[PDB]
């Protein structure tokens, strides 16, 4: 459906920042939540941040909480997650996702789950 | 004859004159439907199909999706749609009404349009749909992967309706449907307690049973109708099976299928949904594109 494209991964220096970026072919509808997940060396996938189309209400998974922000553009049908103080341990794969919820009771996002996937973008963190 | 991926076209039923939203996508991008049936029945054929990949499910997903968009820019009521294949290609549908969604199907028949399916957005249990033909049947990518969803057929109706809140289900016709269901996956999984237990968590539209009406958004309780433990026999252990919905701002329908989810000396199975693509495999595992040879 919408086809996703994540960009900016590469390596940093343990303490520093980092933006990424993902864009989708195809109009994002009001009731999609877009997030951020990510899949360390070895381990499984988890979640990193989700933030409402049209709401802009955000979650955060408890281990990024105000290291990362999640933010949005929707003319540019384009979310980002805005990654400081980066730690060995954020070294993974991150994949945004789109999740279609036209049956939501709230415009808070979800945190389980997502449905559509982008092909991800690696992130290398040096210790 | 050959497999291959093409954009698809769709049939509508639709009226000009009616402001039914699903009407007014349909009257634009719907072409009239064609009256002569059109068949080409085969059989001793077999061709592979799976139902787990399957670009037909992905082009009424985007259909629909742009069908809620527009028209939530009142009135609410699905129609049946027929997707139909171009000039070129064919969609070979199975006709083994004890096929499983994978592997190979032995008997076939070539259609240019689908049959008639409205969509229906729903968690949990599928609305409206298309009833299986004789045994009841049971629909999984891996089931030896919990995480993947189970699609359950009903080759036996229960009516179900909501209305402004509560919904009504008949217990002699769910606690039939329950005892088939694990006795079926006796035969898919040894030896093991079967038990159907409520969603774990998760959001309010997978853990509850939703739906639209008209409109409005329904959310039902579903506590009741998964708790049973179905082993050497049956039993149902909960309180005409009422369940509560959240109205957020009547419908006569029934229910076609369940979307189950299994945790992993006992084994249960939770009510799920989500991906309405899931949803949307209901009523497109028969059939499969392919390009005129
Ligand atoms: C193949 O399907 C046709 C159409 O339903 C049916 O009449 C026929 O008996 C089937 N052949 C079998 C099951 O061998
Ligand atoms: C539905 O399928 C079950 C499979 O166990 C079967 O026993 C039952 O007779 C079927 N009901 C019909 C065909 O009406
Ligand atoms: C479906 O049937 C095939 C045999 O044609 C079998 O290999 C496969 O495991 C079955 N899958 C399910 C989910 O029943
Ligand atoms: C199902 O089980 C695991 C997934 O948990 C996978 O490695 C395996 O190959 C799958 N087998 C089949 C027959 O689908
Ligand atoms: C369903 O109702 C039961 C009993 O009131 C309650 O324990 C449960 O949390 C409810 N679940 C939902 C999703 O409302
Ligand atoms: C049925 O009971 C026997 C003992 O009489 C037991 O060994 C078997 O596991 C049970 N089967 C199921 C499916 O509960
Ligand atoms: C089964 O139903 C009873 C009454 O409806 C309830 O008290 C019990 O918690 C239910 N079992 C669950 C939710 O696992
Ligand atoms: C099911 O169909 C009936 C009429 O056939 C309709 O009134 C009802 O709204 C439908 N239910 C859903 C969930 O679409």
């Amino acid at each position: 459906a919408v086809q996703l494209q994540e960009s900016g991964g590469g390596l940093v220096q343990a303490g520093g920042s980092l933006r990424l970026s993902c864009t989708a072919s195809g109009r994002i509808s009001s009731s999609y939540d877009m997030g951020w997940f990510r899949q360390a060396p070895g381990k499984e996938r988890e979640f990193v941040a989700a933030i409402s189309w049209s709401g802009g209400t955000t979650d955060y998974a408890d281990s990024v909480k105000g290291r990362f922000a999640i933010s949005k553009d929707n003319a540019k049908n384009a979310v980002y997650l805005q990654m400081n103080s980066l730690k060995p341990e954020d070294t993974a794969v991150y994949y945004c996702a789109a999740k279609w919820r036209p049956l939501r009771y709230s415009d808070y996002p979800s945190n389980s789950d997502y449905y559509d996937w982008g092909q991800g973008t690696q992130v290398t963190v040096s210790s | 004859w050959k497999e291959a991926k093409t954009t698809l076209f769709c049939a509508s039923d639709a009226k000009a004159y009616e402001k039914e939203v699903h009407n007014v996508w349909a009257t634009h991008a719907c072409v009239p439907t064609d009256p002569n049936p059109q068949e080409m029945v085969l059989a001793n054929v077999t061709e592979n199909f799976n139902m787990w990949k399957n670009d037909m499910v992905e082009q009424m997903h985007e259909d629909i999706i742009s069908l809620w968009d527009e028209s939530l820019k009142v009135s609410f009521d699905p129609i049946p749609l027929h997707y139909c294949a171009p000039a070129g290609f064919a969609i070979l549908k199975c006709n083994n009404k004890t096929f499983n969604g994978t592997g190979p199907c032995r008997n076939v028949s070539t259609v240019q349009c689908t049959h008639g399916i409205k969509p229906v957005v729903s968690t949990q249990l599928l609305l409206n749909g298309s009833l299986a033909e004789e045994e009841i049947i049971i629909r999984s990518e891996n089931l030896t992967n919990n995480a993947k969803t189970i699609i359950v057929h009903l080759n036996e109706s229960v009516n179900i309706v909501c209305t402004r809140a509560h919904c009504n289900i008949n217990e002699s016709k769910w606690n039939n449907t329950l005892q088939k269901v694990g006795e079926e996956l006796a035969k898919h999984f040894p030896s093991k307690t079967i038990k159907f237990e409520p969603s774990s968590g998760g959001d309010l539209e997978i853990t509850t049973h939703s739906f639209n009406c008209r409109g409005e958004f329904f959310y039902c309780n579903t506590s009741d109708l998964f708790n049973g433990t179905y082993r050497n026999g049956t039993y149902n252990h909960t309180g005409t099976i009422t369940l509560q919905c959240k109205i957020k701002q009547t419908c006569n329908s029934n229910i076609t299928g369940l979307l189950l989810l299994r945790d992993g000396d006992t084994e249960t199975f939770r009510p799920g949904g989500g991906d309405m693509r899931d949803n949307w495999r209901s009523e497109l595992y028969k059939y499969k594109v392919v390009e005129i040879k």
